RNA sequence: AAGUGUCUAAGGGCGCAUGGUGGAUGCCUUGGCAUCGAGAGCCGAUGAAGGACGUGGGAGGCUGCGAUAUGCCUCGG
RNA sequence: AAUAUAUAGGGUGCGGGAGGGAACGCGGGGAAGUGAAACAUCUCAGUACCCGUAGGAGGAGAAAACAAUUGUGAUUCCGCA
RNA sequence: UAGACGGUGAGAGCCCGGUACGCGAAAACCCGGCACCUGCCUAGUAUCAAUUCCCGAGUAGCAGCGGGCCCGUGGAAUCCGCUGUGAAUCCGCCGGGACCACCCGGUAAGCCUAAAUACUCCUCGAUGACCGAUAGCGGAUUAGUACCGUGAGGGAAUGGUGAAAAGUACCCCGGGAGGGGAGUGAAAGAGUACCUGAAACCGUGUGCCUACAAUCCGUCAGAGCCUCCUUUUCCUCUCCGGAGGAGGGUGGUGAUGGCGUGCCUUUUGAAGAAUGAGCCUGCGAGUCAGGGACAUGUCGCAAGGUUAACCCGUGUGGGGUAGCCGCAGCGAAAGCGAGUCUGAAUAGGGCGACCCACACGCGCAUACGCGCGUGUGAAUAGUGGCGUGUUCUGGACCCGAA
RNA sequence: GGGAUGAGCUGUGGGUAGGGGUGAAAGGCCAAUCAAACUCCGUGAUAGCUGGUUCUCCCCGAAAUGCAUUUAGGUGCAGC
RNA sequence: AUGCCGUGGUGUAAAGCGUGGCAGUGAGACGGCGGGGGAUAAGCUCCGUACGUCGAAAGGGAAACAGCCCAGAUCGCCGGC
RNA sequence: CGCGGCACAUCCACCUUGUGGUGGGUGUGGGUAGGGGAGCGUCCCUCAUUCAGCGAAGCCACCGGGUGACCGGUGGUGGAGGGUGGGGGAGUGAGAAUGCAGGCAUGAGUAGCGACAAGGCAAGUGAGAACCUUGCCCGCCGAAAGACCAAGGGUUCCUGGGCCAGGCCAGUCCGCCCAGGGUGAGUCGGGACCUAAGGCGAGGCCGACAGGCGUAGUCGAUGGACAACGGGUUGAUAUUC
RNA sequence: UACUAAAAACACAGGUCCGUGCGAAGUCGCAAGACGAUGUAUACGGACUGACGCCUGCCCGGUGCUGGAAGGUUAAGAGG
RNA sequence: AAAUUCCUUGUCGGGUAAGUUCCGACCUGCACGAAUGGCGUAACGACUUCUCAACUGUCUCAACCAUAGACUCGGCGAAAUUGCACUACGAGUAAAGAUGCUCGUUACGCGCGGCAGGACGAAAAGACCCCGGGACCUUCACUACAACUUGGUAUUGAUGU
RNA sequence: UCUGAUCGUAUUGGGCAUCUAACCUCGAACCCUGAAUCGGGUUUAGGGACAGUGCCUGGCGGGUAGUUUAACUGGGGCGGUUGCCUCCUAAAAUGUAACGGAGGCGCCCAAAGGUUCCCUCAACCUGGACGGCAAUCAGGUGGCGAGUGUAAAUGCACAAGGGAGCUUGACUGCGAGACUUACAAGUCAAGCAGGGACGAAAGUCGGGAUUAGUGAUCCGGCACCCCCGAGUGGAAGGGGUG
């Protein structure tokens, strides 16, 4: 009757000016003093996502 | 998926919040005020929704987008410098 | 003497003709499902809903009826 | 009366009730299956079911309410958000 | 102002019952006008001071264990119930999301309150791009009957003669049933077992094959008989016919030879000694609601487009701008804004801007194209409706567990 | 074949009812079924498994491989 | 030796890549060539190969025969190689 | 390869020189799950048109037709709703689910025909008799295959009448069907008298509510109380008349 | 153990152990109220064993029951 | 050496002719044992187990007779089952075991009575195994609850110490 | 005025005792019952502020209730294993499984890091008292057998080994562009800016010679940055970075 939308996917994905979903990488929330500043350069940022799995994330929020 | 993490859970949760309170303010673009007011005379909210360029019920902001030459002065509240710039080098003037 | 050599249907098979059983398809409905609009939206210790019993000129059921018993009285069409 | 008031009880008389009613409503009670690819938290659900108790509709109601300075001024119901 | 349906011997405006339309109420009853009846009121308004008193009591609030509120005890508001403690009467109290102060709104702990709204067992009227007797409710027929079960409960199947009964008088077989001859009827190919009367199935008659031969039971070659049929020697009996025969050609049978391991499901792999099907008939499984969502084809408009609810109106037409998507994005947000963010700066980098076959003026360049204004017409769009395919939630392709 | 004056058999009328009853106990008996009876309701329940899915034509044309799994008889991404 | 990455010519209706929509497969078997487990084994089993075929491919031949050999059926022909 | 006919992509030339088609040439065309595209048929609605009791639909046979899902025509039966075309809308196409409902087959005129008590004969009824009837023999239980009550069944008793169906066959007869008749109580067994086990159980206690237990009182027999015995009769009833 | 098993299973008498001082314990019931019992420690309830005869040995470390409460640990509440 | 013992028919001896069983004895008790009771016990038992006299068709070794069936005749008239049919065999091939396939051999069509080797024969969606799902059950498994139980507060006081 | 002790005094509770007054009493008597052993009441006798009952809280708790109790697996089970790293099997790019062969890791280091500078060991032979072929010393041979923090490989003599001085780059803000890969995730990164250690300089350094020494998500905690702050100002709480 009416749609719903994952939360999961609305508190972790973000949809931009246009039609690109940009998912933010924080694997470095537990344990950092084994990972370099160098590691946590390349993970921080929001990367776009992959064209193998936006095929279905465009569902998952909508 | 069907048998392992599904990518929700093994992501992230996407960091920051949303604010009640935003007060989000609509767009008026100078160069859209140029070709749509080309002559000048007088430029408003009433006017700019009568020409539909804008939401009503709301309050506006302006671009610094376009080369601005029709000189005509403009009600509306929180300008961008760019936006007094263009306007005061075509001539026009500001409201709040 | 040697050789060639048709034929038979106790009963089956195939195909036609002519018939039976059965009651499917076709058209139909004295019967139904779902809906819009308008009423009524209660009955009952004054003995209700619902029932047995019993009643008809002649077996029995339904219907209507209640020892005044497929009916009685009154005003109406 | 029991014991003294007196009361419980008893007696007389006058009103009302119980039970039915397909659905709808209110107040109160209250599961599992299922989903979660297991599963308790959660859901399914305050559903199914039950009890009370009405009505023709009921319930709710006339601000010790909203907003946060444009201010509105009882309730209910539909559609947006 | 009657062409709504229907009935009447085959399809009816004018044959009928009816409809349109217009009449029609003793008695009862709902609403409604009037009278009686009933009932409130011998004014508290204006002004001022605030010393006095009141303004809902085992209540609120607080602490504790819970419900429910987007809100699962979390920092947990407000609301509700339970247990102990237990306030105030306007310089008060509650609330405004722990909480304090300021500000603001409002005065709980008593009661009643129509409208908009929800439902139709049941009673008239009406419709239906709904079935038409294995469907529709199970119930068109003795229906919640018969029947099963101690019981709660479960829960069947059976419609059609013909317009009319005109129901085959009479006669003949026969114990009768049943049949036959007559006869009614348009028709008996309409006889209570009754419109049409399918298929499996049983059976009679008949053309062909078959008792020395092994194969999913056929196909292809293919002899010779039999049915039918054209041309023709010919039967000349010929103004008749195709008798017969040759030859030719449809449709059967098919001697005899070659060839060939049944369907489906599921399987690496099947004809199966792997499963399911006795045969026929009927029924039976991917559909629907939602201004859902992504993509698509096509059709309206055109920086727009579109209405929902609701109103008016009669065939589903016109209104109705509240709202949604697009229109500028980035950023956690403030806030900034064609940039913005991180950041000391940003040189860099993340998201998004603007891609020229190119002229005028002009820096750059031998030529090749970069750029600011105007332009050789330079690059351009969503939105809404109807289908398609998919998908979410709805029993969701269907049947079946314990 | 055993008991057959006894812990007996039998009729009549009565009570115990479901996670409960009863039981000289066997995990049997409770309307032919009992390691939790029957009918209905929630119910069109569920099932990573089996089974069935109805007419045709034309073009093109797979895999049984990897990674991960409370996973190896399923599913997801990738490959074709 | 093969095999693989990359470049420059040549040849081939065309395959490929990126981008969206809708599915399947996610148990594989055998044979040829190289390998491990096993005994120098098995119609055994786990891998590899731009090796094929069957699977999803009818036909010929191997007596019959899914997997080997040849050979990839549009349909018809009482025509040839 | 040859000789001929269809089809999809592509090349070429034309019609709008790809809307979509027309003419020619090359190559292509095995195919499951599965993707794509175009199609066949049935029922209903709308519009237009149109045949039809001078015989529609459905059904049967026959002759032909298309590349396919299929069609047209002719003839017969029967007797009232369908064809052509553009559109809309589907409970839409059955070959299997140890599927369901109905009907009919093979097995098959096979097995079975219901205690190890036993029937036989004559005459007669009758269209018809081993099975009913009337006679006469034989045989069997006889602490049960006899005669009576309850419980239960609820007209199955009798008379008359029928023999489509039922009875494990026939079957004039029957506990099958139809019509009609038949059950007589002061004393037999019950209520009019109480009562046990036990149930209801106002009042009352407890319990959120529904409700549960239980006193009084009242019900509840197989028990206790209470007055009858024999004989005869009708087709049937009997301690009843 | 109806409907495959009647026994070397079950059960009783007897023998031990534990509990209860009476609207008792236990059980059925949420409570009321019943049973137990119109009885009460030579009675009643529960467990093991199973006439009779001979006998019934050692260990309290673990796990349970019962008694104590030096000491430790120990929630809410009071207090804060 | 047993209801208790796998190695085991443990070893010795009677019983038999011959005894993996039985009876008796040693103990080298894989594993006896004291109230989950040890060791004996007359009588008893539709119990289990061994031996013996007598008799017997249980066998040696089968045979005859009768009866209700089977068979025929007449009548009524089912069923499970059922992919089709004009349903041979051998050696082979094959999803490994072939009526249906290849090559061979053999048989007149049909039909009645018997046998029961086959048609993975029929009846049953394997009653053993495995996997998935569910029920039930036990417990030093986990998490909750009823019940019994401890403390405080209220119902709840006074006087004293 | 660490105020032991302590007069009594405000408070408070505990404990104890006593008392009767709520309350209990299937303990007696009478009565509405002449129809009652239930019930209710009056009076009396006795228990007693206990107990019981409601709230809150701790504890015991298979008597009862809902579920779990893994998978691979040469059927299952028992047994053994499960992540990461290194070699082989591996068929000469990579990749490549098995309950197929062999071994480690769930650490270590403020020096074993970084920088500048310097050196080349082992084994062997000769000689040599304590002292032996087996510590140490010289000479000669010896271009790598030693060594590599740690299993193994690969590489290291130009040395990554060894020795020494000064030091903390065992940094901050970025990082074009690639490999690998289904995805997440991993790996490398010249070079830029700040600031600084080393070094005469040129230059190196964003940890260990490289490959293992670890673990996504949610929730929660610590420090810091006013980022927001439910009317407002604050606060709580939330947000951001490590």
């Amino acid at each position: 009757p009416k749609a719903k939308t994952h939360s999961g996917a609305s508190k972790r994905f973000r949809r931009t000016g246009t039609g690109k979903i940009v998912r933010q990488k924080a694997n470095r929330r537990h344990l950092l003093e084994h990972k370099p500043s160098t590691r946590t350069r390349r993970l921080d940022g929001r990367t776009v996502v992959a064209a193998n799995d936006t095929k279905r994330v465009t569902s998952l929020l909508n | 998926e069907g048998g392992q993490m599904p990518i929700h859970m093994r992501l992230p949760k996407l960091k920051g919040f949303r604010n009640r309170f935003r007060t989000e303010y609509e767009i008026v673009n100078v160069g859209d005020i140029n070709r749509l007011f080309p002559q000048g005379g007088a430029v408003g909210v009433d006017d700019l929704v009568a020409k539909g360029a804008v939401r009503k019920n709301a309050l506006v902001k302006v671009l610094g987008d376009g080369k601005l030459t029709a000189k005509v002065d403009v009600s509306a509240h929180k300008f961008s410098g760019s936006a007094r710039a263009k306007i005061t080098a075509a001539g026009g003037s500001a409201t709040e």
